[PDB]
DNA sequence: AGTATTGATATAAGTAATAAATGCAAATTGC
DNA sequence: GCAATTTGCATTTACCGACAATATCAATACT
RNA sequence: GUAAAUG
């Protein structure tokens, strides 16, 4: 049955609404079935199999897998009950004095509430699931994650009942609970086995422990493997019934739960976090505080509107891709069917090295083809299963703010074919605006976006017979569609235009294609508004203009001139590359540059986008680096205000990383005068999202567990910050936060208007009918966002938040200005009896502000009479200019670079803002 | 006699690669007197000596000046040290050979298809009177090369198929402590049990008298090492230097199974035998509890066991039918 | 005093070490 | 103050030469 | 660790 075809066949809006409601109600149950966790189904199945075996009365080893798992569950439940009883006897005692007991109760409170019955299911299922998951077959996994995976599984299991109504468990507690549960399972994991005694040469019948703990040496390190019995391996290999507890992530069928809190929102029976916080407690704490206060409600609204777009799968494109799929030949995007990895001939030393290179290249090609084919397998099975269904995508933000879909296998964030296999569920009246916009969409899909609007429409009109043929004969025809740059999207839109031309009146047509309104270098368009640079704005198509001035084309022209000069001076590689400078590669590099990309990443990108062009066939790195060395110079020489603003942000990041607290360091941190930096760059977006950079120095520490001491990195413990990473990460983090803010404001305004808005970061998608309204909304939201001085607001918020912070700086002691500080430390030295300590200096400085903290008059007057080492530095206007001996310096943040004179109301009338 | 490298000559050198040596003829002749090598070798003049990592070569010069063997070979790769050796031993019966003893391909190439050195072959009845090797592996970086060199005796895949040959082994003193420890001592490990199984040792020298507390007191009483001043190793940064004298002995067991049992038992070298046996395989603990007769052994520590008891454990492991494949790797 | 905690060294043994080569030099911290 | 040393925007998927390493033991910090 | 995808 085809729900999409039925809904299309219904012409009336009222019956369409009734159909949508009926399908929502009908698919509620299907969604619940799809999201059910296999913690009860596996137990019921095992009990059913055991009952069937008991009733039948005949022993069958092949079917005995579930019966054996039931036996393990029975032998393991009372022992976990005993451990829980030990817990509840231990913690509940009134006296809280430790009497030298040999027990640990940190995990006890962890597994106190419910961890009695559903647990052995998780341990059995996970330990069996990791058959050779960690390349431990030489069977078995690594205990390091085996204990944590059980803890992680319990984590999700505990949240399962909470959502049915201790935010984050430490990795130490996770490992502890996992190890105790696995050891308990190991005790009662018995299985029948037969072996031959060399004394008798006859089969010997008995029992053996199913899972035996052991340690394995690899290059000089104990690994702590957790092996599995060979008979069990044999039995599990045949059945191939994983029955995993946690179902995978698939596109929803019911309208997703709107975001309300930082913790609830999205899937109807699963926990999802508003931030993709990998592992950090500070981000979670600040996000929770922001949620409780209520200062990201507009972010909630933006995510709601971005996620409330219903989709479906494009049947015709699905049929075409399925046909080429079953053909399985070497095709443009899908790799094809490969049989075997051909072995290069093995020589019986230069020849040997050439053979080694060939072997490595062939193995790499094998791995790449296999990975691509497996992905394509999963994507196409999902599409095949989801034909004629409503596909709601609930979205989610990473820590910076950019919105992502929750389902990671089938989404419009994927490649070209994945995007093409998707169309809007809704249909809306196309009209003249829709016709023009959809023709423009195909024109820019073919890569001809750098040309004006009328020229694009003329191009689409011109290749009318080409569209007709490419849609009439998808294969073995002219195959003009493959000549494009976005093949499957081009195929879908061509299909639609061919049908339109076959229709007498284009106005009556009902459209489903998503029309692409993207932007060129959103990062540059945000530097332009931040710095007020008129030259940048007129370079990046921000000011109104008759024709769009493409930034990638401009930088390509500049690098072409540069390499022409290089060819004149005599570089052979420049001479070769004189005529083959590509907008694609220069675009990718320029676009990534604003994202704080590194040199290695950029040269990898140029090599990646140069290899298909085959300027150099295999050694793509050697030419890519040579291109980068000139391309970065060109970009930097063209862009000035952007560079100044990012330099200010990076310098501020450094001066924040090297900071020192006041209250925290008042208590001795046990390192004496040598301090421990513990402050991270933190600010609020215009929307209000607290953006805490997570970079820190994490070092692993062995945690005691019953099985062994697992060597894990505990993020929950306080660690120092990584100054290098934070400085390198501040500018792109800020810019991406601004992009996300613009994205979410635009989405909220579009939802208020009543549109369908699906967006991939900067690029925005809507039906061809409402492109005009979406463009107006885009421009209005951008100007509203950047009508105020965000960089100045950021600097004053840094000053407000980091007011009472003391940097560390090593000025020369011989400087005549040292006299006051020398006197202060000398009196402290007399009181201390030795050299003055930085901890005592911080304590005295805090005492100075402590007196001023109390509004009481005598507290203020004496506080005004107090003299500290820092107060000496408060008199210099330019401390950085003044700046050996280490001494306390107050936190000084440089003033914002000068702002230009730019007008967002002027940019508003630029049709080529987002083409 | 050959020209011994002088202290002034060794002073000019810069790249020792982390190898500590000695430059004392008095200390070396005292060491030789303690060794009393002529007792085992009835006819020393037919000895063939194959020196590994000669480095400075002073030890080799002393050895040759004292005994005057028949054939003498030195194996090295380091560029500066090879330059020194080649520049110092032109025309001498010292055979200066450039190969890296870290690779068994070097031995496999040197043994027969090139006939670089011809080791006279002997049976396992008596320690060889012809072939001999002296190795200086004081470089702390390459110390497991010793473990490979020592398991080679058991596998018999190295030259040790040629009979029973001594290999005097200059070792970092901490490695000597690890090898030479006795049961109940902190430094006993797989090195110690492999040593007890495949050879016997006599400590012959040590730099710092302070670390002698680490060794066994009774062993020191039996040995009486030739102690020398710690101001005699040219790189003063490195740790003190010890010497060991290993003589392979006849043994009766299966090397691979013995390696499996000992290696997987010495990981838990403090938890007694009542619990550590589980690590060998499934049901190993319960089976070996059922079968082991000497109930004192059941509580003796894995660091308190000796090679004889480990051989007993290997025999029981072989008698065990459910024995998982030792090529589990 | 006396347990408790943290830092260091070994473990296997062919994913070697030494120093000789290279890099992206620039932003970083070694001392 | 110098000097040599370490490594870099966000997310997602699949794969394998292969990944967060573990056990004493001593030196010292806690009630 | 490697490879691919997306902005």
């Amino acid at each position: 049955i085809n729900f999409f075809e039925i809904y299309n066949s219904l012409p009336t809006l009222e019956e369409k609404k009734a159909f949508e409601s009926a399908l929502n109600i009908f698919n509620q149950d299907r969604q619940k079935v799809l999201e059910n966790r296999a913690t009860e189904a596996a137990r019921e199945r095992w009990k059913h199999d055991f009952e069937e075996a008991k009733a039948r009365g005949d022993i069958s080893i092949e079917k005995n897998l579930n019966v054996k798992l039931w036996k393990w569950y029975n032998e393991m439940l009372p022992l976990v009950k005993e451990e829980i009883n030990h817990c509840r006897s231990l913690l509940s005692e009134k006296l809280s004095d430790k009497k030298g007991l040999n027990k640990v109760d940190t995990n006890r409170l962890g597994y106190g509430p419910y961890l009695t019955l559903i647990d052995p299911g998780k341990m059995c299922v996970i330990t069996i699931l990791e058959l050779l998951k960690l390349n431990s077959t030489g069977e078995g996994m690594r205990t390091a994650r085996a204990v944590i995976s059980v803890g992680k599984a319990i984590e999700m299991e505990f949240r399962s009942e909470q959502v049915l109504k201790k935010i984050l468990w430490p990795q130490s507690i996770r490992a502890r609970i996992g190890s105790v549960l696995i050891s308990m399972l190991i005790q009662v994991a018995k299985v029948s086995v037969q072996g031959v005694d060399p004394v008798t040469k006859a089969k010997v019948h008995g029992e053996a422990p199913a899972f035996a703990h052991g340690y394995q040496y690899h290059n000089g390190s104990k690994l702590g493997v957790l092996k599995i019995h060979k008979t069990l391996i044999r039995q599990l290999n045949g059945e191939r019934l994983i029955a995993s507890v946690q179902p995978q992530l698939l596109p929803m069928l019911v309208e997703p739960k709107p975001w309300v809190n930082w913790r609830s929102g999205g899937y109807h029976y699963t926990q999802s976090t508003l931030l993709r916080t990998k592992d950090s407690p500070e981000q979670v704490a600040y996000l929770k505080a922001a949620s409780d206060n209520g200062d990201i409600d507009r972010v909630y609204d933006g995510l709601n509107v971005l996620g409330r777009t219903p989709w479906t799968v494009n049947r015709k494109v699905f049929d075409v891709v399925s046909q080429v799929w079953n053909k399985g030949e070497g095709f443009l995007d899908i790799p094809g069917a490969q049989d075997e990895m051909v072995l290069p001939p093995a020589p019986p030393p230069s020849i040997l090295r050439a053979w080694k290179l060939q072997v490595k290249t062939i193995a790499n090609k094998f791995s790449s083809d296999r990975s691509n084919r497996c992905d394509t397998n999963y994507k196409l099975e999902i599409a095949r299963a989801f034909l004629g269904e409503k596909l709601y995508f609930p979205h989610n933000l990473d820590f910076r703010g950019r919105a992502y879909p929750l389902s990671p296998h089938f989404n419009h964030l994927g490649n070209d074919m994945s995007r093409g296999l998707l169309i809007f569920w809704h249909g809306k009246k196309l009209g003249p605006s829709g016709l023009k916009w959809l023709k423009i969409h195909l024109s820019n899909l073919f890569g001809f976006d750098k040309l004006p609007l009328k020229d694009r429409v003329a191009f689409t009109e011109s290749h009318l017979q080409d569209i007709k043929d490419s849609a009439e004969n998808p294969l073995t025809g002219d195959r003009w569609w493959t000549t494009a740059d976005k093949p499957w999207q081009a195929l879908a839109t061509c299909f639609e235009l061919n049908e339109v031309m076959k229709m007498d009146n284009p106005e009556e047509f009902i459209s489903h294609q998503p029309v692409h309104q993207d932007g060129t270098c959103n990062g540059l368009q945000h530097y332009a508004a931040l710095g007020g640079d008129v030259e940048g704005a007129t370079q990046v198509n921000l000011v109104p203009s008759d024709k769009p001035q493409d930034v990638y084309a401009h930088v390509a022209r500049l690098v072409q001139k540069r390499l022409e000069i290089a060819a004149e001076k005599g570089d052979e590689n420049a001479k070769i590359l004189k005529d083959k400078i590509t907008r694609k590669v220069v675009k990718q590099t320029v676009m990534t540059n604003v994202y704080g990309v590194t040199y290695v990443g950029a040269t990898f990108q140029i090599a990646k986008q140069l290899s298909p062009i085959f300027d150099d066939r295999k050694e793509s790195l050697d030419f890519s680096k040579y291109l980068t060395k000139h391309v970065f110079s060109a970009i930097r020489e063209l862009f000035h205000s952007a560079h100044l603003i990012q330099d200010w942000l990076g310098e501020s990041a450094k001066r924040i990383s090297k900071s020192i607290r006041l209250d925290v360091d008042e208590k001795s941190f046990k390192n004496g005068n040598k301090p421990d930096f513990m402050s991270s760059v933190i600010w609020t977006t215009p929307l209000g999202l607290p953006i805490v950079q997570p970079y820190r120095e994490e070092s692993k520490k062995q945690v005691e567990t019953n099985l062994q001491t697992v060597f894990i990195s505990d993020p929950f413990a306080v660690n120092p910050v990584n100054a290098r990473r934070q400085k390198a990460g501040l500018p792109p983090n800020f810019i991406h936060s601004l992009d996300a803010s613009h994205m979410l404001l635009s989405a909220a305004e579009c939802g208020k208007q009543g549109l369908d808005f699906a967006s991939v970061h900067d690029s925005y998608w809507t039906h061809a009918s409402d492109i005009d309204t979406m463009n107006v909304v885009l421009r209005e939201q951008f100007i509203k966002l950047h009508e105020v001085d965000l960089v100045l607001r950021l600097k004053e918020e840094f000053d407000q938040r980091y007011k009472n912070y003391v940097k560390i700086g090593k000025l020369k002691r011989s400087t005549d200005l040292a006299q006051k500080i020398i006197r202060i430390r000398k009196d402290l030295s007399r009181k201390l009896g030795r050299s003055t300590t930085l901890a005592d200096e911080i304590y005295f400085e805090k005492k100075r502000q402590e007196l001023l903290n109390s509004p009481l008059i005598e507290d203020r007057n004496v506080g005004e009479k107090m003299v500290t080492t820092v107060s000496l530095f408060e008199d210099i206007t330019d401390l950085d200019a003044l700046e050996g001996m280490s001494v306390l310096l107050p936190l000084r943040l440089p003033e914002i670079p000068p702002k230009g004179d730019f007008d967002v109301t002027v940019l508003r009338n630029s049709q080529y803002f987002f083409s | 006699s050959v020209p011994i490298p002088g202290i002034k000559d060794i002073s000019k050198l810069k790249f020792f690669y982390g190898f500590k040596y000695l430059w004392n003829p008095t200390v070396y002749n005292k060491i030789f007197d303690k060794l009393d090598l002529t007792k085992t070798y009835k006819h020393p003049e037919e000895l063939k000596v194959l020196d590994l990592y000669p480095g400075v070569g002073i030890q080799s010069a002393i050895f040759y000046n004292k005994y005057c063997p028949r054939q003498y070979s030195l194996l090295e790769k380091r560029s500066s040290l090879y330059k020194f050796l080649n520049a110092k031993f032109e025309g001498s019966p010292l055979q200066i050979l450039k190969r890296d003893p870290y690779d068994w391909s070097t031995y496999s190439n040197l043994i027969d298809e090139e006939r670089i050195f011809v080791p006279e072959v002997q049976s396992s009845d008596h320690i060889n009177d012809k072939f001999l090797t002296v190795a200086n592996v004081t470089g702390e970086g390459s110390e497991g090369l010793i473990m490979q060199w020592l398991s080679c005796i058991g596998n018999k895949n190295w030259l040790y198929r040629f009979g029973k040959v001594k290999m005097l082994l200059w070792m970092p003193s901490t490695t000597a402590r690890k090898l030479l420890a006795r049961p109940g001592m902190h430094s006993r490990s797989k090195c110690s049990v492999v040593r007890e199984a495949f050879t016997d040792t006599k400590l012959i020298a040590i730099s710092d008298a302070n670390e002698l507390k680490g060794f066994d007191s009774q062993c020191i009483e039996e040995w009486d090492p030739i102690l020398f001043s710690a101001a005699e190793i040219w790189p003063t940064k490195g740790k003190p230097i010890a010497l060991v004298e290993m003589d392979p002995i006849d043994f009766d067991f299966d090397v691979d199974n013995w390696d499996y049992v000992t290696r997987h038992l010495m990981i838990l070298k403090r938890t007694p035998l009542n619990t550590v046996m589980d690590s060998l395989g499934h049901g190993g603990q319960q089976y070996f509890n059922s079968r082991i007769t000497d109930k004192d052994l059941l509580k003796k520590c894995p660091i308190d066991l000796t090679n004889d008891e480990f051989i007993y454990l290997t025999k029981l492991f072989m008698e065990w039918p459910f024995k998982p494949d030792i090529l589990m790797d």
